[PDB]
């Protein structure tokens, strides 16, 4: 894609994704990956630097992605010092809904018709070789699926055994049912 | 006695509509003013200093009005300065001493009354350095002048020439500084509102509520020295008129505009009548000018110009009429044979 | 593709790309499938310009086959919070989410060229639908609720009832630039 | 004889409320110089610079008050200058040789008093040096000043009109120089020299504090603020004040002889009305004064802003006898209670 160039009046011509994050915003668009994740957290770090007390909006469009990844991202959120406001465009699934709800509370936002999902992870990785390794590979993810549900029932203000339920299957959930559901404070309209 | 604070703005209610606020600030300051000038100076009572003021307000807004007013029932003297042709103390124009020679010379230079005397001082905000840090370069008719007004603001003694120089003391002279601070809305609304791009962010006026909140900090980014603005601790704003206000600037004070044009039309045998309808389409029309009161005039000027141009040729004309037809549309006013 | 450089005059000069020389007279492209990556571009642009400005319109061209619900909906959702009135116009062709976020333009100022062509219909795949017949049925839902919500928008954007909806997008219905007008997707037609 | 400094500190206490390591400082760098010419025999080979003071600190933060103090109890030739009519000697304004002529005049023109004498000059970072002019034909307000006022720091021989209407030779080697300023671009001036920050987990991050950054003013610094660096040399004394505190601010709005509350109780006075604040009343006063940034002078324009409604109204209201300000007259848009 060609990204549109802009110019900031002060000129510097930016393209338009470096002069949205001089604003303090920055973008996770598509799966989760180790490049995708460090990008944002290269964003969070150098945004905390620039200014440690003004909230940083991270904008969420994605559809999940890497557990490790999406770590990456959640423990540079909860370490920098300025709030992180979170807002779901379009969608926040797996975890891109983790991130979503890992905002800071009262100022994780979603659009009206975005759609935000929560699940159980699938695969952190194949599960081959002999009944050994596989054992080893499956208690891993037993802990990763309990530690993704102990957190996001922490953001939510539920019980652990709420989500436990809730992430068995794919749980869709609308802009409003999200809200009373805890995973956002509030829904944008204008 | 003294005159209440009530009757000052009952005083100025005749010729200035709207603005309370700065209203009731400025005769609460006259009435203090008065008080300090009768309190006793010497002894075990306390010596009151004076409360200086600033007056904050958009173009046509009625500053200038407000000191004029307040000036009829003053009984102390009282001047009408000029920070445009204020200079620095060695470069040429008008030195801040000239201030204190025009309070003298109204008062037939007798020291005694000119050191009780209030002083308005006009564009007060064309002396601000627009740089908001030490300006780069010497700022005779900005910068400077605000260091010299410090001490004149203040008090001190000054020294200005005969009617042998005199010397007055400026420790009671109230000091009164007005100026349109145009783009001190911008400074306002970039402190308070988070202004950006994205959810959650502010974009963009509303100088009325923005002048409202103003703080020193914002004359601070405009221009002002803060050792000037801490000199100036009443700040009185003055709010922008709205449609309302408008409309009764146009015929209720003393030399109202309407009145004014009555008169015009008095000089010949003809009256001058207007409508409801057009004082407020006039008044709607103003607005739009961002001029203030001064936008009435415009208006009424325009539509009146082939009118006036006619008025001395028609003969047997008694009655002019001007409708809403004749502000909204490029109609003639009716004429009464 | 190269796309070609223009030389904007100002007050000096300043060379832009031809579709940045555009977005600086407030013109934003959708063009080709609506994807995360060219919907969020869309969002970019239109963030940005609001900031610009907040008074003046926006024009959305729209030369889409469709593409993804979500990444037309971050669009959607996008164009109606910024205060800035989003123009809308088809250019050859709006089917699908296309059509929907031509409809989605402020009424009053959704245009279409006089040969562009415009087409309706219910959802198709959101995602797969694989797994256990318990993972079947939640995806099942989700696209009935998805289906449900594309025609009550688009009923309110074209001020139809929602039956008259659910029945013209049961299949692809195709539209001319005159019977989109007629149907409430587009208010004019543009010709000279 | 000669008050020591716990004496002068102890008499500046009466009179400025706050800034102590300044009192401290003027107090020993008077008392060292007064000292220093009882004793001359210094004359050795050990060259006991002229301690001259410089007194840097934010608006109403007490410069004036303390060289008032100051001079008032040290019973010595003192003059207060304002460096706003300074101007170069061959063009209108004060040449800085009137300082020396107002000394004598503080001194019945006895010069063996005013060459020893004591030299304050307010609002110095006024005649800073700048670019070549706009308002060009001679930097006439500025480095001229600069230099004039140098040449008179520095031991010289000034040439002053007699006592009456045969000038007077003044040495200046023996007058004290007190020079204070707000210099508002030293701040930033600081805060390039510092403020580097960082990035990263391990690095450290982070208004203007700039007490601290007055606290660790460098030469250099009033250098790149427009002052010569010749003159800096000859200020070595650097005494800085502090912004007032709550505390410091309560105290000035109550303890001294003309206070805010005594000025407007006495206001009140004029009448026949009882004016009573409360202790919240004076601590949100003086927050509100500090959050103003304008020192004890943003402390009258909360006062007056919070009594307005109220001076609109007293000569009206018959039967008030007292009127109480509660903080929620100053914290929240609340009258007075009136008791009648
Ligand atoms: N509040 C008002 N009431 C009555 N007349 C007003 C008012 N404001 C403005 N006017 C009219 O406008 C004319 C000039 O207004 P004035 O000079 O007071 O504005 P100003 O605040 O001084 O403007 P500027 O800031 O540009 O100097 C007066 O002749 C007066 O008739
Ligand atoms: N430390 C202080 N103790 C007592 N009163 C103070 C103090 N600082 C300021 N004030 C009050 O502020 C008023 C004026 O302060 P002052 O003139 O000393 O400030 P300044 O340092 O000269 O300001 P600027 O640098 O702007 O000239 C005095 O009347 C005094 O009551
Ligand atoms: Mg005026
Ligand atoms: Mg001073």
């Amino acid at each position: 894609y060609l990204v549109p160039t802009v110019i900031e009046q002060s000129e510097r011509a930016f393209d338009i994704y470096s002069r949205l994050l001089k604003e303090r915003i920055v973008f996770l668009v598509g799966p989760v990956t180790d490049e995708s994740a460090n990008l944002v957290v290269a964003q969070l770090l150098f945004l905390e630097s620039e200014n440690p007390d003004k909230d940083i909006f991270f904008y969420i469009n994605s559809p999940g992605g890497s557990v490790t990844a999406g770590m990456s991202i959640y423990d540079t959120m909860n370490f920098i010092k300025p709030d992180v406001s979170t807002l779901c465009l379009g969608q926040a699934a797996s975890m891109g809904a983790f991130l979503l709800s890992a905002g800071e509370k009262g100022k994780r936002f979603a659009l009206p018709n975005s759609r935000i999902m929560i699940h159980q992870p699938l695969i952190s990785g194949g599960l081959g070789g002999q009944a050994s390794d596989i054992e080893i590979h499956a208690r891993e993810l037993l802990k990763i699926k309990e530690k993704l549900n102990r957190l996001m029932a922490k953001h939510c203000d539920r019980d652990l055994a709420d989500l436990e339920r809730d992430t068995d299957r794919d749980n869709f959930m609308s802009a409003e049912e999200a809200k009373e559901y805890g995973l956002i404070d509030q829904i944008l309209e204008n | 006695k003294l005159p209440t604070p009530a009757e000052i703005v009952a005083n100025l209610n005749d010729h200035v509509i709207g603005q309370e606020q700065a209203k009731k600030a400025l005769a609460v300051s006259v009435y203090n003013h008065y008080k300090r000038l009768r309190h006793p100076k010497a002894g075990a009572n306390v010596e009151l200093s004076k409360s200086n003021i600033l007056l904050i307000g958009p173009t046509g807004s009625g500053k200038t009005l407000l000191a004029q007013s307040l000036a009829r029932k003053l009984d102390v003297p009282f001047v009408m300065a000029d920070a445009t042709t204020l200079t620095e103390a060695g470069y040429v124009g008008e030195d801040v001493e000239q201030i204190i020679t025009k309070l003298l010379g109204k008062c037939d230079f007798d020291v005694e009354k000119a050191q009780r005397g209030i002083v308005y001082i006009d564009q007060i905000d064309k002396i601000s350095r627009k740089s908001d840090n030490p300006s780069i370069t010497r700022d005779v008719s900005g910068e400077g002048v605000q260091q010299a007004l410090l001490k004149l603001i203040e008090g001190t003694v000054a020294s200005v020439p005969p009617q042998e120089f005199i010397n007055v003391d400026t420790t009671n002279i109230l000091f009164i500084c007005g100026g349109a601070f145009a783009g001190l809305e911008k400074v306002i609304r970039q402190r308070t509102e988070k202004g950006g791009i994205g959810f959650g962010a502010s974009v963009h006026a509303d100088i009325t509520k923005l002048f409202g909140i103003v703080e020193p900090e914002d004359l601070i980014k405009f221009g002002l020295i803060p050792e000037l603005i801490g000199r100036l601790p009443v700040i009185a704003t003055l709010e922008i008129l709205d449609e309302d206000a408008l409309i009764n600037i146009l015929t209720e004070p003393k030399n109202a505009l309407v009145k004014q044009y009555q008169a015009l039309f008095g000089m010949e045998n003809v009256e001058l009548e207007f409508e409801e309808g057009a004082l407020r389409s006039i008044a709607r029309q103003a607005m739009e000018r961002k001029t203030g009161a001064r936008g009435l005039r415009s208006i009424v000027e325009r539509c009146l110009l082939d009118t006036m141009y006619r008025l001395p040729d028609l003969k047997g004309l008694k009655k002019v009429v001007v409708g809403k037809a004749v502000i909204e549309e490029g109609r003639e006013p009716e004429l009464v044979f």
